[PDB]
């Protein structure tokens, strides 16, 4: 909980002396991107996962069952007149995605359903917090980890952060050593 | 009236005709004209506009480079 | 707006009816057929499946579609007037400027 | 202050609190048990504009008629419920940090804020009766009157367009529902029912094999003799059949099912073939269950329940009058969609209809006490503690609120309750003056619920005949009179 | 012209005024709902309950 | 005259701010705050106060683009150069002679 | 130094001429407000008429005070204020603009995602293909390989969503604009008369005398001024308001016949037959 | 410039569709549950997935070894 | 930091003044001001008749 205090001024240094960014900074970064972006869906994986212990069958059912599925569109009265539509016709408005056969395997599943509300939502967002959260804070973990081992202008101001100086006095550091053996000063 | 995406419909199903009549043709006829048809207008003339354009593309910044010797 | 609107209507309904009449004439056994069975394993009809469902559905559909591909399609109309632009060559990175020893 | 005086008691607090945890999971395992094999699905609908989920008692609300528990036990396993929703800022620490105690400590000034674990007393009934005349009925009082206010301006709109929404024959029960606090004059709970002419007819679609039947008392009264007679299942369901055969020409000669005439709802014809598919004439193609006999006609199983509240729906009340229906039955209602309050109201709504049943069971009002009588009707919201009313007038209040929660419709409900939180204040001190005449009393035989009353004309209002004077009156009220003079 | 002018078209200086006017606006709002109609006295005087009895005799 | 009418020269003065500095003090203000707090990082407050920061630096830092903007790296007037025959070589050969 | 990023923004006189347009509403009391009563119940009916009343009341009578003290109160901003193009479409239409989607947000954002799932709309929609076409496929029109392009789809189909919402951004954007080159434009030519009429007089000093009189040209220039400035906003309103009707609320008519009920003293439930 | 309402369907056109609850006898579908393992296995895959991807702070890799 | 040159300090006197036309003091509005101010006193203070006796 830590890493993200540094990384704050790491970037702005790294925003405003981006000219002095190497690839390997540019990986790293994208790197982090990787995992931010992989977070959404492992949180969404994580609510649906979550939210499905505390659904009962009707809430399942809700989402297999066509005659829910199809409310936007179709009329009721079109499923209460049987044959209407056939069984296969009923079939193909199934969904047929990987939410949609997990929830089929979880009908006969045993789980620990809940009234539909605030709490068999939270029992999916609470996890998939975390999951979001504590990814993108290892991520940055990560991003702060591999910086410092960099051999760059970058690493060594995450570096002479990381000792625990001030962002002003690490800034006139790092760009004495930038004026002279980067640029050339006269 | 005569709204956008809109049609009525007599006692046969069949769509009333607004302004022109098409369905005296055979539905052969009319499903090799629909068949490549789409729910879309403007981006295929949109794609086509950036496809001659695309055709016409500029290749200066690469002859500067040698990419044509 | 214009006069042309009842052309389109009749059109589009051409096309639909259409449609649905070849879905009347070849009858049932659509599910047998291949088709089905592979649009069963694609996630192009999960998403237009799950476009039209309740639940919000049809804004997440939106958002999805927008957050994946529909900044693509944003930079991709923005590029139309790029291509036929005289622009200079790429000045490619060095990769010289930024290493530094550490102390 | 209550802070310290909390902190002193949240040691002995926890031990109390896992052991009534532990008896909320012992109880909930028992229920679901029982519902998992005796109740139906009620499947899960969406709102008109189908986004987020509608809720209905018809449906949602079931009643384990034959549940083997007692009442007390029911009330203790309602009122652990309420202090797990109650146990919630204890998670405040564990998302804010070591800094996330401050929420606590408020949570711990008020006792109106805690769960039962933090209370003195022991029987539920005393903890509950506490809590209320401390905290919920002065949380109450302070909602009824604007909640009828929203109720009220939900029929008759908004912006003087009254002439376009309300209704002339439901004009003078509006009138004695909503504004008795003028006149002083008791209410009769069919004038609330009668602000359901707002709504159309709510209907009942069997679904069979061949079509859906509409349900009527006729059909409704046949299942139930053949229910009483208990007969072998070939026999049942033959019966069943002939009736739903019966009920299915029935309503073909009657024009249809109300619902296929009704805005909103409809039952689609037969399909339309299109171009080449049309057959010359029949331009239609029939579906498959047609190729079945009528004979054959058989009940799914399977039922629709069309209330028809053009009205009176929880979906059009909106983001407030939800809130504060949630508010005033003492139920939460923060930061959530109108879709979960409907659903905490809907088990509210679910708790009281089982209460019933249970007192029922018991042997009626009468033999609950007085501190118990009084609690039941705080948990309906039909008293305030600043009353101080009599046997009799609990008993008929309870009557009331029991037939008008019979129907099935919150908005009634909730008219009904917020005329009795509508209490004013003097700005002298001699006025108002000691009264001359006893308090209020009244008698379960005073309450008309097994007659119908139509709605008084507008401007032409009628007055109240007792249900005594009605003939045979001693042969209805023998029930009322035995439960009474034993 | 002086107010032919893209710099007045997102003048900054219009923005606080329009700031200030509608944060004072919802300052005084609970003032402008101030106004007592005379609708309810009307209720109270001319809404008469059916006080005529029954009588069987 | 009408269009010193039409003038709003009411103005008082000139505020000057460093948005670069309101910036960083902000910074250290959350940072400050999340420190005090000792705010874990599932928190509601550091998620507000660091992840759009990070994620809007990580864009700006990861962006490669092969072209500037429009109108700042092409489709820009530049006056015609000089060609090296006809008038124009003629002209700068007569300006290399009247010279020297 | 680099880190410094400095602006420049400003200020003049906003507080003290801003905090009487709001004091003055006390006066005014509204005095618009059965107008526009009028008006709204015209043009719709719902739940939600007052809260669209209050908005419109609101703009409405801060364009009549402003324009009042564009013509009486003369001081500082109060003469800008009704010649600025910035007032004029952010502080008139802006409000106006953006009053629908606050009050009515929740449908038009429903409708609005619903859009884009572009479909045909048919009435009487008995048809049975129409269902399958619509859940399988996604529309009733042929959807087949347009995900080969669903980058421009998706945007495109955006606009499809909101193009009849569009002209209201016009109309209020064209009114606002005309309502600003109405006010410059006049305020322009009549001192251009008045300027060149003193030239005239001042040049010939026997017609340098108030010779129409000193209350005369006066009074009948406060009456041209008052009355064509007040059939501007007259204009302004009463189209504002006949253009959000046809743009924006015709969306929103949803006639309920009444059905008389017959079960009010008894309800079927689940327990009626389980 | 732009389309309006007039030359538009309704919001209720579109959402023309109010609701009907449906219920449905039980059978016993909703009994003999299986898979009574499940969630022990799902969190413990979840606690796995978060552990692979779990990264330490190091901030001893900035120490002064020049 | 904060200025208050001393460009904006400068003399002040009504006698440098330009000045008006009796055109520009016409549109100014005073004469407007000066008759409605008497018609809406007017009206409304001759509006609220107090009783009397017919002679
Ligand atoms: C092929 C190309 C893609 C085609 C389109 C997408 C197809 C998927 C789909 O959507 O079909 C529908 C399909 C639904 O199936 P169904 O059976 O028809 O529906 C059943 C029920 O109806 C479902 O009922 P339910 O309510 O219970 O379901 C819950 C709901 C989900 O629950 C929710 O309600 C949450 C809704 C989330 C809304 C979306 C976020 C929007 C945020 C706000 C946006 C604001 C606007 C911003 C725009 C700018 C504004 C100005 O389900 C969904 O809606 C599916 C969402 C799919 C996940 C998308 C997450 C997007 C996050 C945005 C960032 C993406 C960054 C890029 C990722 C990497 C790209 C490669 O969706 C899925 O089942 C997919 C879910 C599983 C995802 C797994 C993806 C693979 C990941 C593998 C591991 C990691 C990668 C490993 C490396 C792989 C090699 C590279
Ligand atoms: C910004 C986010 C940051 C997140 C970062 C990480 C967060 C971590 C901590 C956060 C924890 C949650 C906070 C998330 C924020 C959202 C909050 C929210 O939306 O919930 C509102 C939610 C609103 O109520 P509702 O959704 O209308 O509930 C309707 C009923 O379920 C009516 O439906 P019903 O008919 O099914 O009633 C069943 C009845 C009883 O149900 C049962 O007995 C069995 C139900 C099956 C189990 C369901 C799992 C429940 C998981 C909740 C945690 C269980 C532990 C609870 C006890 C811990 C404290 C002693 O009630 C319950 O189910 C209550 C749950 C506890 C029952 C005991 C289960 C055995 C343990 C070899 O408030 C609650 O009800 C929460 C009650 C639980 C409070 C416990 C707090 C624990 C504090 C830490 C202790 C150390
Ligand atoms: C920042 C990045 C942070 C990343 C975090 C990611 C990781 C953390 C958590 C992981 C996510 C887990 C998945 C999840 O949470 O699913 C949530 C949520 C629930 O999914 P679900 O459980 O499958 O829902 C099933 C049924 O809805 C179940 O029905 P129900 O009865 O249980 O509850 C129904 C209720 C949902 O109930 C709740 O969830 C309560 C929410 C409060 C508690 C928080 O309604 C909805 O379903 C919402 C659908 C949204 C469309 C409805 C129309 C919204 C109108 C918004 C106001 C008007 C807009 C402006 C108008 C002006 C323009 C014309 O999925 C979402 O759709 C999320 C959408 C959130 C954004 C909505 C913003 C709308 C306004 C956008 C304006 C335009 C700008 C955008 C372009
Ligand atoms: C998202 C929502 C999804 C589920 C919605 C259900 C729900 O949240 O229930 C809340 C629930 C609302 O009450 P209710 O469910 O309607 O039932 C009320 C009862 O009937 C009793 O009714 P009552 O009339 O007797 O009133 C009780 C009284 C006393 O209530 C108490 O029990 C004690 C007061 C506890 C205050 C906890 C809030 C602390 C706020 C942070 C303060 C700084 C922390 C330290 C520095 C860092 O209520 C209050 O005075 C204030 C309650 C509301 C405080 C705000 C709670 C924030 C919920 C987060 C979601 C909304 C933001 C989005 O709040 C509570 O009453 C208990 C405290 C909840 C603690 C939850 C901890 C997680 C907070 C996550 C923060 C998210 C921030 C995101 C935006 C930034
Ligand atoms: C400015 C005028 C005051 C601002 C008040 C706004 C209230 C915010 C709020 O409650 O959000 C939840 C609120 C919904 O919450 P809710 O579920 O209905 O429950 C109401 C609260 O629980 C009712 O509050 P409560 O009774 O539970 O009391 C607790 C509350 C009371 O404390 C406060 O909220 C504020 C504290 C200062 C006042 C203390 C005086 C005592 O403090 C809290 O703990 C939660 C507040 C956060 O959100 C809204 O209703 C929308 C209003 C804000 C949107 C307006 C448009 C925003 C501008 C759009 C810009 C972009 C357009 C393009
Ligand atoms: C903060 C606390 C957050 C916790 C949730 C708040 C309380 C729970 C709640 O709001 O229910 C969710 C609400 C459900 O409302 P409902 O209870 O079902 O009431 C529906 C009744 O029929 C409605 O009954 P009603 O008529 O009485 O109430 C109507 C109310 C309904 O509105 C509301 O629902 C307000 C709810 C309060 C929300 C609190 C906002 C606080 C902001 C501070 C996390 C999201 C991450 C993603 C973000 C990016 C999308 O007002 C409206 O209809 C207008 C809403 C829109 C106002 C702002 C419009 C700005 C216009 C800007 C101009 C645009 C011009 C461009 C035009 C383009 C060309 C067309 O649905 C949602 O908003 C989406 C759900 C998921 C996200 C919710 C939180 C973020 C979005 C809000
Ligand atoms: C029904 C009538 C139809 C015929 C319409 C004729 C057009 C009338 C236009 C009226 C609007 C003109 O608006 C009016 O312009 C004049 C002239 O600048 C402004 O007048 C102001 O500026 C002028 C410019 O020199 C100064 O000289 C003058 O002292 C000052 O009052 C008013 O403050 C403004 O209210």
């Amino acid at each position: 909980t830590h890493a993200e205090l540094h990384l704050f001024d790491l970037d702005e240094f790294m925003q405003t002396y981006k000219r002095l960014q190497t690839r390997q900074d540019w990986l790293i970064e994208n790197k982090c991107k990787k995992s931010r972006l992989f977070s959404y869906v492992a949180a969404v994986i994580a609510f649906t996962v979550g939210k499905s212990a505390t659904m009962s069958d009707e809430a399942i059912l809700a989402k297999i069952d066509p005659y829910v599925t199809s409310e936007v569109r179709v009329q009721r009265g079109a499923w209460w007149r049987s044959g209407y539509f056939t069984k296969e016709e009923v079939e193909m408005m199934t969904p047929k995605g990987p939410i949609a056969r997990y929830y089929k395997f979880l009908l006969g599943v045993r789980r620990f359903p809940l009234k539909h509300g605030a709490l068999s939502w939270a029992c999916g967002f609470v996890p998939a917090w975390l999951t979001f959260t504590s990814l993108n804070h290892w991520a940055q973990n990560r991003r702060l980890n591999r910086y410092l081992t960099q051999e760059s202008v970058f690493g060594e101001m995450a570096r002479e952060l990381v000792r625990g100086k001030t962002a002003d006095e690490a800034t006139t550091s790092v760009m004495a050593r930038v004026e002279k053996e980067i640029l050339g000063v006269h | 009236g005569e709204l956008s995406e809109y049609v009525e419909v007599n006692e046969k199903g069949m769509p009333k005709p607004q302004a022109l009549s098409l369905w005296n043709m055979p539905y052969a006829k009319r499903r090799a004209l629909t068949k490549f048809a789409r729910g879309v207008r403007w981006q295929f003339i949109v794609l086509f506009i950036a496809l001659y354009n695309f055709k016409n593309r500029d290749d200066s910044h690469l002859l500067r480079r040698g990419a044509y010797n | 707006s214009s006069p042309l609107v009842p052309v389109w209507n009749d059109l589009r309904a051409l096309q639909v009816f259409t449609s649905q009449e070849y879905m009347q004439k070849r009858g049932p056994g659509f599910t047998n057929t291949l088709e089905y069975k592979l649009s069963c394993l694609n996630p192009v009809k999960w998403y237009d499946m799950m476009k039209v469902m309740p639940g919000g559905k049809a804004f997440v559909g939106t958002a999805l579609g927008l957050a994946l591909f529909g900044g693509w399609g944003v930079e991709f109309v923005k590029n139309i007037s790029v291509m036929t632009k005289e622009k200079p060559p790429i000045d490619w990175n060095n990769e010289k400027l930024g290493h530094l020893t550490r102390s | 202050t209550a802070v310290v005086k909390n902190l002193a008691k949240l040691p002995a607090a926890t031990s109390q609190i896992l052991t009534n945890v532990s008896k909320l999971q012992t109880f909930h395992g028992l229920l679901e048990e029982r519902r998992d094999k005796y109740a139906p699905l009620a499947y899960h609908t969406y709102d008109n504009l189908k986004q987020k989920t509608t809720w209905h008692p018809i449906a949602h609300a079931w009643v384990d008629e034959g549940l083997p528990v007692s009442k007390k036990e029911y009330n203790e396993y309602c009122w652990l419920k309420k202090d797990m929703q109650r146990l919630l800022p204890l998670a405040s620490p564990f998302v804010f940090g070591i800094y996330g105690i401050l929420p606590l400590a408020v949570w711990l000034s008020n006792d109106g804020y805690l769960p039962s674990a933090f209370s003195s007393k022991k029987d539920i009934v005393s903890k509950k009766l506490e809590w209320y005349s401390s905290y919920g009925d002065d949380l109450r009082q302070q909602v009824g009157p604007m909640l009828q206010h929203r109720l009220k301006r939900h029929l008759r709109g908004t912006l003087n367009n009254e002439h376009r929404l309300m209704l002339d024959e439901v004009t003078e029960s509006y009138k004695e529902i909503f504004y008795s606090h003028y006149t002083g004059q008791l209410r009769d709970v069919r004038k609330c029912a009668h602000l359901r002419l707002y709504d159309g007819t709510s209907t009942v679609l069997l679904l069979t094999n061949k079509e859906p039947v509409e349900l009527t008392s006729e059909l409704l009264q046949k299942w139930n003799a053949i229910k009483a007679a208990k007969l072998s299942p070939e026999e049942e369901k033959k019966a069943r059949n002939e009736a739903l055969i019966e009920a299915y020409k029935e309503q073909e000669l009657h024009g249809g099912p109300h619902v296929k005439h009704m805005q909103g709802y409809g039952i689609p014809a037969d399909t339309p073939l299109l171009g080449e598919n049309a057959k010359g004439d029949q331009y239609t193609q029939p579906p498959e269950s047609a190729s079945i006999p009528l004979e054959q006609l058989e009940w799914t199983g399977d039922t629709v329940f069309i209330p028809a509240e053009y009205r009176t729906e929880m979906e059009d009340w909106g983001r407030e009058l939800t809130k504060l229906a949630n508010q005033f039955l003492l139920l939460p209602w923060r930061f959530v969609s109108n879709a979960w309050n409907q659903r905490r109201l809907v088990s509210w709504f679910e708790e009281i209809l089982q209460e019933d049943a249970l007192i029922a069971k018991e042997g009626g009002v009468q033999a609950l006490s007085d501190d118990e009588l009084k609690v039941a009707l705080l948990d309906r919201a039909v008293i305030r503690c600043d009353e101080e009313l009599t046997r009799g007038d609990m008993e008929a209040r309870y009557k009331e609120i029991s037939w008008l929660m019979s129907l099935r419709n919150p908005f009634i409900v909730l008219a009904w309750q917020t005329g009795y939180y509508r209490s004013t204040y003097s700005p002298e001190d001699d006025l108002p003056e000691a009264s001359i005449l006893p308090k209020l009393n009244r008698t379960v035989l005073d309450v008309d619920v097994h007659n119908e009353l139509a709605p008084d004309h507008p401007e032409k209002p009628l007055p109240r005949v007792h249900p005594a004077l009605y003939p045979n009156s001693h042969l209805a009220l023998a029930k009322e009179v035995a439960v009474l003079a034993k | 012209l002086i107010p032919v002018s893209l710099v007045d078209l997102i003048n900054i200086n219009i923005i606080f005024y329009i700031l200030l006017l509608y944060t004072l606006l919802l300052f005084f709002i609970p003032l402008f709902l101030a106004s007592i109609n005379y609708t309810y006295h009307y209720i109270y005087k001319y809404y008469n309950y059916n006080y005529n009895f029954i009588n069987n005799n | 005259s009408p269009n010193e009418h039409l003038m709003f020269f009411d103005f008082s003065s000139w505020l000057l701010v460093d948005f670069g500095k309101r910036w960083e003090r902000w910074v250290s203000f959350k940072k400050s705050f999340l420190t005090t707090t000792r705010s874990p990082y599932w928190s509601p407050q550091f998620f507000l106060l660091t992840f759009f920061q990070l994620r809007n630096s990580n864009v700006k830092l990861c962006e490669n683009w092969n072209w500037a903007p429009k109108g700042d790296d092409f489709n820009l007037l530049h006056n015609s150069a000089a060609e090296p025959f006809g008038r124009d070589l003629k002209a700068h050969l007569e300006r290399e002679a009247g010279a020297k | 130094m680099l880190n410094s990023n400095i602006y420049i923004i400003i200020y003049g006189g906003i507080i003290m001429y801003s905090i009487m347009i709001i004091i003055q509403m006390f006066l005014y009391n509204f005095s618009n407000k059965i107008y526009i009563e009028v008006e709204i119940n015209k043009y719709i009916l719902s739940k939600n008429n007052i809260d669209i009343y209050w908005i419109i009341c609101n703009c409405t009578i801060i364009i009549i005070i402003t324009t009042l003290n564009h013509i009486i109160n003369k001081i500082g901003i109060y003469n800008m204020i009704e010649y600025n193009i910035c007032y004029w479409l952010i502080g008139t239409g802006l409000g106006l603009y953006i009053s629908p989607f606050i009050v009515f947000g929740y449908k038009f954002f429903v409708y609005i995602m619903d859009l884009n799932n572009y479909s045909l709309n048919i009435y009487h929609n008995n048809n049975k293909m129409n269902d399958i076409q619509q859940i399988y496929n996604g529309t009733n029109y042929n959807d087949t390989m347009i995900f080969f392009i669903k980058d421009i789809n998706n945007i495109f189909t955006i606009y499809r969503s909101i193009n009849f919402f569009m002209n209201w951004l016009y109309q209020m954007i064209y009114y606002g604009v005309r309502m600003w080159l109405v006010f410059v434009l006049h305020s322009f030519s009549l001192g251009s008369f008045g300027e060149l009429i003193t030239v005239i007089t001042d040049n010939n000093l026997i017609f340098n005398v108030f010779y129409i009189g000193l209350l005369g040209l006066g009074f009948i220039l406060y009456l041209i001024v008052i009355f064509y400035l007040g059939i501007q906003i007259y204009v302004y309103i009463s189209f504002s308001l006949s253009f959000l009707h046809s743009t924006i609320l015709l969306f929103l008519v949803n006639y309920i016949p009444h059905y008389n009920n017959k079960s009010i003293f008894n309800t079927f439930t689940n327990k009626s037959i389980y | 410039m732009g389309g309006k309402a007039s030359e538009a369907v309704t919001i209720a056109f579109r959402f023309p569709h109010r609701t009907t609850f449906l219920v449905k006898q039980n059978v016993g579908q909703k009994l003999n549950k299986g898979h009574q393992t499940f969630w022990q296995l799902v969190a413990g895959g979840w606690l796995f997935f978060l552990l692979i991807n779990r990264t330490s702070f190091k901030p001893k890799l900035a120490a002064p070894k020049v | 930091p904060s200025t208050s040159p001393a460009d904006k300090d400068v003399p002040m006197s009504i006698l440098h003044t330009h000045g008006l036309s009796y055109v520009n003091w016409c549109m100014s509005l005073a004469p407007g001001l000066l008759v409605f101010e008497g018609f809406f006193r007017a009206r409304y203070y001759r509006s609220r008749v107090p009783p009397s006796r017919t002679v």
